[PDB]
């Protein structure tokens, strides 16, 4: 159940980021929205810079340093 | 005594009483009164984050029972 | 609300140190067929307050030849380490729940001696230098034995988390399993905190107060506070490691009371040993630790590695 | 086998710490080989499920693979409950 | 952007390296190396390296103490030097600090390449993997695998330590 | 030079640690397991000289997984344009990117 | 590459220059060597942790071990130098020329 | 007024703190040092009054001149008195330290320690009994109690 | 974060104590007062002169021994491997090597201090 919820959450965050990038990148002349950086076409796990890239600082802090700093 | 040393020792004991219980009380007062969760590994942290997300109030200790699934 | 916890852990420890000074003075007096301080307050209860107020209202002195920055930094480092090494202790809930508490304690304890070293070097006096060298010899003698003893004891715990020591000995004290290691660890902690018969870094009869001979009023008081806080903290760590108490999750006050009583008993034992024996020699201490403690420690480390595999009793929490 | 007894006597009379340490080390070296409980420790270590057991795709030729956790097939930890 | 904790720690690391690398009377060099070791322990703590950081801190502290005793015995002078007691030491310290600050400014403002490759910046929080772990610790298992997988490493390490004891004894034999 | 005795005797003295995807304890995978495995399978057998020309795609993907230089460049460009737009005043980021998101388990 | 890696590389380069400068003493150069070991250790463990190379986590520790040996070796030599001159100054090591 | 009350109370507190805990420096010269030792004996137990010996001059409050002060020693006594941080007090014990005593006319005896250091309390005897020295210490405590530093500073 | 806050609080408290100790009392320092402390007279040499170390060899051996504990500390986690025989053999081998090195120092009069 946790695996299913994690997959859905990651996919939702990626879709939200892609939609927002499509909105922002509209006036850029030579930009392709949602373009992969890998020559392959399989699934590559996100980097956490791609999930919480456009979000606030508190969410980023909880995402990256949340577990290590919890004591 | 020889028992005249007992007062001072007692006072010292009182001082050593103060931290421990206080910490416990603080933990309870900060976590709904139920022994603040321990997250030694990543799985327990993930569980805590899931509880915080589904709580609806941004507090991991606000647990939801069977009444939250209709 | 965390700062409240920090203050509630800091202030009572300092008060306990202040009253431990009076308790030690009275205990030594009564073991020396006299009374000890009983004049300043009722049964001498106000003596530490008068001592502290006198020390902090007295002129602080800095030597002309002394290196200033180290001379001032050393007491700050000593007191800060003494106060910091209290957080990971479970009583029964630690303030900071570290995954590796024992290693953190070892590293901070190793860093603590640098306060003594730097104070002795910056004082720029011969007695202070001799005291610093004696401290170096002492730590060289005891460090490896202390670390191996800790590892051998924790081999039956399964991890370095201090909270797991509470549930490891839920049924039986760990002193009934490793009492030779218990005795060796007790001697090692006696040598670690610079206490009699291993109080060579001060050497009142030999080095006229030793490394802190040049610290007049305030920093000397801070050094005294750091030493006594280290004494109490090491005794509490020994009590938790070897004499585990029963912890009921719905009433931690019972565990707190038991742990405090055990710590006080160990501290009184420390004062007893100080009053009972003469002083070692700083080469004889090294010879004792390297010719009598290291072989037994290595043998018991091998034994405690083999025993869980031999009897199929490996602890959980890989 | 006669002079070794005298040497042990002298070592015990003069340096008992070395004798005790050597005896403990030797016991720790030899005893685990003869102990029948080492295999039990290894089995207990192997029985700890740190990671998820991935199910196998059924090709119709797996008689020893259970179709459900409560099926009688597969490894059993009944020996552990009695230890 | 995220409190620059790792960046601040790295800057303090480099500052301590500059402090002890200008060779100011090894007592202060030892202090600088202790500061650098502690800050590096913190840096690797921030990345999940608990055991490794604590081990390097302890090993260095023990090592530094031996060094302090040795400089007191053999490497002391009547007027020990400090970062402001000599023109050369101060010059080296200031040059190191200034060049570190210049590199930091150039990397933060621009994607400048100095020696290896171009600079990115934008904090080091980005590279952290989103993958989760189990009930075990990845570093703890990797280190503990030394006794089951690294038999060869253990053998060569033990032989090297024994030979090192013999070697220091032979060197300090004298004659 | 390289007196290879491991292959002669079949000892495996230090080959268990050479690559990232070779029997880690508890089956813990590397961050770039798939890319490294793909590159290794591509480059095995042809030789060193051919592996730098025919398996260049796999090596490039593996390096990109290792260092993520292209990903960080893309993210920095997106963030730069985003901050320029917010300074100009046409973006108005959505609530779920500001802290008003409805979280899901 | 993030700023942390470049800062560690800068620390290693600074320590290398400090070792190669040889001001007056011999203890200071040994301290520079140990600083180089420390920077190597920190960079290696950062790289290992970033890529989740599990089996390589034991690599830094072995590093540290040999570092100790090196340190010990240097200290031994220093003692002899002192016992020949009463001072660890490098200016005294000039009996052999090129 | 209000300030006068505050300074009086603060001065009383500081005087009590300094009086209750006096730390004499371990410093004896001659016969009178044996009686100084006997003051620390279980019968009298000066420690119970807060008076405990400390070796280093930097951590000392009171200097008790117990014994004859010869010409060879006078620079050392002045040196160890100078190194005591203020406030510091001197108690002169015995006739030898008071005014020379039995060796007043000798060629190598300083006729009283008051020529070298300022003295607060003079304890007479040869040697003064441990009770006499305890009484002198209590008189020094009373003298410290009578002192008024902050009150004088306020009226400046 | 919590550990950093604890360290900052402790350091601030110690610094405040030092500041109060150095600024509250009346300071009257003259040249004779701040002189170096010998027992009663002036020091002959200097405290910065070389101070002979009679246990240098023991110090170097401590340097080498301090890494044995670093190698041996992951044993509680190494106890959880599947093949316990190899782990036990390697741990015992390392401890035997440490004991052998200590014995070799002992017999060759390496632990005795210099005269
Ligand atoms: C920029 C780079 C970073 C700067 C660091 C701090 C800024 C330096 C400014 C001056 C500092 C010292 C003050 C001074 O010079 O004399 C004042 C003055 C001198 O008057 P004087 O008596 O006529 O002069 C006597 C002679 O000149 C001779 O007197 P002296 O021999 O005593 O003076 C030498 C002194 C003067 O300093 C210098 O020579 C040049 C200053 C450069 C120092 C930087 C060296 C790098 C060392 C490693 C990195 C340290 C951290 C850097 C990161 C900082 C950012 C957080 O050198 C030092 O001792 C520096 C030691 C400071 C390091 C503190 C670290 C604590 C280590 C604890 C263990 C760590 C555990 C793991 C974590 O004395 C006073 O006023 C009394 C108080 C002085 C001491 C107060 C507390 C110590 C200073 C605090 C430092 C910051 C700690 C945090
Ligand atoms: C015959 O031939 C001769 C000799 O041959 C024998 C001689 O020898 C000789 C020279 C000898 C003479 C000079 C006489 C010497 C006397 C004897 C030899 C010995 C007499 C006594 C000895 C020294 C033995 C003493 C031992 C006892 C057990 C006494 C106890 C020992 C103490 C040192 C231990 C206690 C330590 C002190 C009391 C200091 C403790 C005080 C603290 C530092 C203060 C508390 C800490 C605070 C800072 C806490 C602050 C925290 C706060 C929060 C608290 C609250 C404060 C707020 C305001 C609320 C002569 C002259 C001689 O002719
Ligand atoms: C959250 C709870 C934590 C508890 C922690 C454990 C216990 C800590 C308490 C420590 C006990 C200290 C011993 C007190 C013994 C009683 C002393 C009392 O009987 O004597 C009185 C002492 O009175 C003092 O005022 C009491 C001081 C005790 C508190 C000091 C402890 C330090 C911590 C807090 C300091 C704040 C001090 C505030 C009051 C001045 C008599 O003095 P006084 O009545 O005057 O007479 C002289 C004035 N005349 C001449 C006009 C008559
Ligand atoms: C940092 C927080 C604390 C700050 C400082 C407070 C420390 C705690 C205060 C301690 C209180 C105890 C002081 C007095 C105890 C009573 C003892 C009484 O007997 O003293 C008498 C009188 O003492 C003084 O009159 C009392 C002094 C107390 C002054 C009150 C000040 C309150 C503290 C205010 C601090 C901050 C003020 C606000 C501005 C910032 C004289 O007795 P004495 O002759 O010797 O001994 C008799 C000997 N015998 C037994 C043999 C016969
Ligand atoms: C227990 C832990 C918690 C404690 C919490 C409280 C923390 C207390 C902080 C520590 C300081 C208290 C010490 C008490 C005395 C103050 C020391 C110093 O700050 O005062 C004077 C510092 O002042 C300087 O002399 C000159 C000051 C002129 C510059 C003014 C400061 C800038 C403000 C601008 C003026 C505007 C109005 C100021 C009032 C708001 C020292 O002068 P100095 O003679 O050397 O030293 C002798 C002090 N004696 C007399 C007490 C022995
Ligand atoms: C063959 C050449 C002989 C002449 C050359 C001699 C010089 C070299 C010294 C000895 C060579 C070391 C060879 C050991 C290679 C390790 C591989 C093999 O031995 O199996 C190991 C078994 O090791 C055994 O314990 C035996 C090795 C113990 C060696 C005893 C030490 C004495 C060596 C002599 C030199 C040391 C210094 C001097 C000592 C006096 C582990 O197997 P296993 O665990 O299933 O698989 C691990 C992988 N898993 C976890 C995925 C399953
Ligand atoms: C009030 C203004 C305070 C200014 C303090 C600045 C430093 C200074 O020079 O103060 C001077 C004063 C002495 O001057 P005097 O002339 O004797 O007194 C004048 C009044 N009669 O010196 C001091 O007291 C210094 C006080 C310490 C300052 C606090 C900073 C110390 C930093 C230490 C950092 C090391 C921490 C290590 C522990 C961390 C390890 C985990
Ligand atoms: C000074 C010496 C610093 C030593 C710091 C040791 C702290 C420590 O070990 O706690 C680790 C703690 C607990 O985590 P785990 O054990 O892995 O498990 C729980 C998480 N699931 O982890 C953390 O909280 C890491 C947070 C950052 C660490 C703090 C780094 C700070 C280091 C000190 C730097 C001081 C300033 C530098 C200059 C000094 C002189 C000016
Ligand atoms: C950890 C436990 C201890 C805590 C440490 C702090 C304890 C604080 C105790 C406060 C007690 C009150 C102290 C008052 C004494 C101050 C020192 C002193 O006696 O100075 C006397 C001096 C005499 O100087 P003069 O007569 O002008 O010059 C003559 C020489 N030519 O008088 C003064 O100037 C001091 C005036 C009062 C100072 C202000 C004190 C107010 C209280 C502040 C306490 C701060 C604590 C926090
Ligand atoms: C069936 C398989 C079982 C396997 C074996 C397991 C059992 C092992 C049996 C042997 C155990 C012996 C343990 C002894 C520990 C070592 C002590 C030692 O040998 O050193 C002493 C020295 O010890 C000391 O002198 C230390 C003095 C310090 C005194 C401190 C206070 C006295 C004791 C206080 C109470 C002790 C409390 C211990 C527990 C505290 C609670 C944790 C001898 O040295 P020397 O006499 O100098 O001889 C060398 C020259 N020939
Ligand atoms: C391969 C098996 C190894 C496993 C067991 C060992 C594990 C670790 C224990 C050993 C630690 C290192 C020991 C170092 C030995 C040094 C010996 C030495 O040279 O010291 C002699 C002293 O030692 C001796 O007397 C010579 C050897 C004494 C006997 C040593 C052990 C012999 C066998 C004992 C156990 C036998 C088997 C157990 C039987 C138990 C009874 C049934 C010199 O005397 P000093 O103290 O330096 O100076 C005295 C003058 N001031
Ligand atoms: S006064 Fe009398 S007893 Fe005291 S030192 Fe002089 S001669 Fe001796």
């Amino acid at each position: 159940l946790f695996q299913a919820e994690k997959d859905r959450r990651v996919l939702q965050m990626l879709r939200e980021n892609l939609e927002e990038e499509a909105i922002i990148m509209k006036d850029v002349p030579d930009w392709k929205v949602g373009e992969s950086v890998f020559h392959t076409t399989r699934w590559v796990t996100p980097m956490m810079g791609e999930l919480y890239g456009l979000r606030t600082n508190e969410e980023i802090l909880s995402a990256t340093y949340g577990f290590i700093w919890y004591t | 005594m020889w028992f005249e040393i007992l007062p001072g020792i007692a006072v010292m004991a009182a001082c050593l009483f103060i931290p421990g219980m206080a910490t416990a009380h603080i933990h309870k007062f900060t976590n709904g009164g139920k022994e603040k969760r321990v997250a030694h590994f990543s799985y327990q942290w993930n569980l805590m984050e899931r509880d915080r997300r589904i709580s609806g109030v941004n507090r991991y200790h606000v647990t939801k029972g069977l009444e939250n699934i209709d | 609300m965390f700062m409240i916890n920090i203050l509630s852990l800091i202030i009572p420890i300092l008060l306990a140190v202040a009253f431990l000074t009076l308790v030690e003075r009275k205990v030594l007096g009564y073991m020396q067929l006299r009374k000890g301080p009983n004049v300043v307050g009722p049964y001498g209860l106000l003596q530490p307050i008068a001592d502290a107020l006198k020390l902090f209202t007295k002129e602080p002195l800095r030597p002309a030849t002394s290196s200033i920055s180290m001379f001032i930094i050393a007491p700050i480092l000593a007191l800060s380490l003494a106060l910091t090494m209290w957080v990971p202790l479970p009583m029964p809930y630690p303030l900071i729940n570290m995954n590796l508490g024992v290693l953190f304690m070892l590293a901070m304890s190793s860093l603590a001696v640098y306060s003594i070293l730097w104070s002795g070097w910056a004082s720029n006096s011969k007695y202070a230098l001799i005291g610093a060298l004696r401290a170096v010899a002492q730590t060289i003698s005891y460090e490896v034995t202390l670390a191996i003893i800790l590892l051998s004891v924790l081999l039956m715990n399964g991890s370095y988390t201090l909270s797991t020591l509470i549930t490891t000995q839920e049924h039986i004290w760990m002193i009934f399993t490793s009492w030779p290691l218990a005795m060796m660890w007790f001697i090692s902690t006696l040598a670690e905190t610079n206490r009699a018969p291993f109080d060579l870094t001060e050497g009142e009869s030999e080095l006229v107060s030793g490394f802190n001979v040049e610290y007049a009023a305030g920093p000397f008081a801070m050094f005294f506070m750091a030493e006594y806080a280290n004494i109490i903290m090491m005794n509490a760590f020994t009590a938790i490691l070897f004499l585990g108490a029963s912890h009921d999750p719905h009433t931690p006050e019972l565990y707190t009371i038991n742990f405090v009583l055990k710590t006080l008993a160990l501290t009184i034992t420390f004062l007893w040993i100080r009053a009972s024996y003469p002083r070692f020699r700083y080469d004889q201490l090294m010879h004792l630790l390297w010719k009598s403690f290291l072989p037994l420690t290595l043998a018991l480390c091998m034994w405690h590695i083999s025993l869980p595999i031999m009897t199929a009793s490996i602890p959980p929490q890989s | 086998a006669g002079r070794i007894a005298s040497f042990l006597k002298n070592a015990w009379a003069k340096e008992p710490v070395l004798v005790a340490s050597f005896a403990i080390g030797g016991l720790a070296i030899i005893l685990p080989s003869l102990s029948p409980y080492t295999n039990y420790a290894i089995r207990i270590n192997r029985a700890t499920p740190y990671n998820y057991p991935v199910p196998l795709r059924d090709d119709g030729n797996m008689p020893d693979v259970p179709s459900h956790p409560q099926d009688p097939q597969g490894p059993s930890l009944e020996w552990l409950k009695n230890l | 952007m995220t409190m620059y904790i790792a960046f601040i720690l790295s800057t303090i690391f480099v500052i301590g390296f500059v402090g002890f690398s200008s060779k100011p009377s090894p007592i202060y060099g030892g202090l600088g190396l202790i500061v650098s070791g502690g800050v590096g322990c913190g840096i690797v703590l921030n990345f999940g390296g608990s055991f490794l950081g604590l081990m390097v801190f302890l090993i260095y502290l023990g090592g530094m103490l031996v060094v302090f005793g040795y400089t007191t015995a053999m490497a002391t002078e009547m007027y020990p030097e400090v970062w402001v007691s000599n023109k050369t030491v101060f010059g080296a310290f200031v040059s190191g600090l200034m060049m570190e600050f210049c590199m930091v400014y150039y990397a933060l403002k621009e994607e400048e390449v100095e020696i290896i490759f171009k600079f990115n910046g934008l904090g080091d929080w980005v590279i952290y993997d989103t993958g989760d772990s189990g009930f075990f610790s990845e570093e703890a298992m990797g280190i503990a695998a030394l006794y089951s997988y690294g038999t060869w490493l253990v053998i060569v390490t033990g032989w090297s330590l024994l030979i090192g004891v013999v070697v220091i004894m032979e060197i300090t034999r004298g004659n | 030079p390289f007196f290879d005795v491991q292959k002669r005797l079949g000892l495996d003295l230090d080959r268990w640690m050479t690559i990232q995807s070779a029997e880690q304890p508890h089956k813990i995978p590397g961050r770039c397991h798939a890319f490294e495995k793909e590159w290794i399978e591509c480059a095995h057998g042809i030789g060193g000289i051919r592996a730098e020309k025919e398996c260049k795609i796999e090596f490039d993907d593996f390096v990109e997984c290792l260092l993520r230089q292209k990903t960080m460049k893309r993210l920095s460009a997106i963030k730069r344009q985003r901050d320029k737009l917010i300074k100009e005043g046409k973006y108005t980021p959505p609530p779920h990117h500001l802290g008003k998101e409805d979280p899901r388990p | 590459m993030p700023l942390v890696y470049m800062n560690i590389i800068m620390a290693f380069a600074i320590a290398l220059a400090g070792l190669l400068m040889y001001r007056s003493h011999l203890m200071s150069s040994l301290l520079c060597l140990e600083g180089m070991m420390l920077s190597l250790f920190i960079m290696s463990t950062l790289i290992i942790l970033n890529t989740h190379f599990t089996l390589a986590n034991m690599m830094p520790i072995i590093l540290l071990v040999f570092a100790a040996c090196e340190a010990a070796l240097g200290l031994s030599l220093l003692v002899m130098v002192s016992n020949t001159y009463g001072t660890d100054y490098v200016q005294n090591l000039n009996l052999l020329q090129c | 007024s209000r300030g006068e009350y505050v300074v009086a109370k603060l001065d009383d507190l500081v005087n009590w703190a300094r009086r209750s805990s006096l730390w004499p420096m371990t410093f004896g010269l001659a016969c009178c040092a044996v009686e100084m030792m006997h003051m620390a004996a279980p019968r009298y137990d000066m420690d119970r009054f807060g008076v405990v010996f400390r070796a280093s001059p930097r951590q000392s409050d009171v200097m008790i001149v117990a014994g004859t002060l010869t010409n060879k020693m006078a620079p050392a006594l002045r040196k160890v008195y100078d190194q005591m941080p203020e406030p510091r007090y001197v108690v002169s014990m015995g006739s030898c330290a008071n005014g020379g005593g039995y060796y007043h006319y000798s060629y190598s005896v300083v006729r009283g320690c008051d020529r070298i250091v300022p003295v607060d309390i003079y304890v007479p005897g040869c040697p003064p009994t441990a009770e006499a020295l305890l009484y002198g210490i209590l008189q020094l405590q009373r003298k410290i109690k009578r002192e008024k530093r902050l009150r004088i500073w306020y009226r400046r | 974060m919590n550990i950093m806050l604890t360290l900052l609080t402790n350091v601030t408290l110690a610094s405040l104590l030092v500041l109060i100790a150095f600024w509250l009392p009346q300071l009257n320092a003259y040249s004779e007062k701040t002189s170096p402390y010998e027992c009663g007279f002036d020091p002959m040499g200097s405290a910065r002169l070389p101070f002979s170390m009679k246990f240098f060899l023991v110090a170097i051996t401590f340097l080498l021994f301090d890494l044995e504990i670093a190698l041996l500390l992951p044993l509680p986690w190494a106890s959880q491997t599947n093949n316990l025989k190899t782990m036990l053999t390697m741990a015992l081998f390392l401890l035997i090597l440490l004991a052998a090195s200590l014995a070799y120092e002992w017999t060759q009069k390496g632990l005795e201090w210099a005269e």
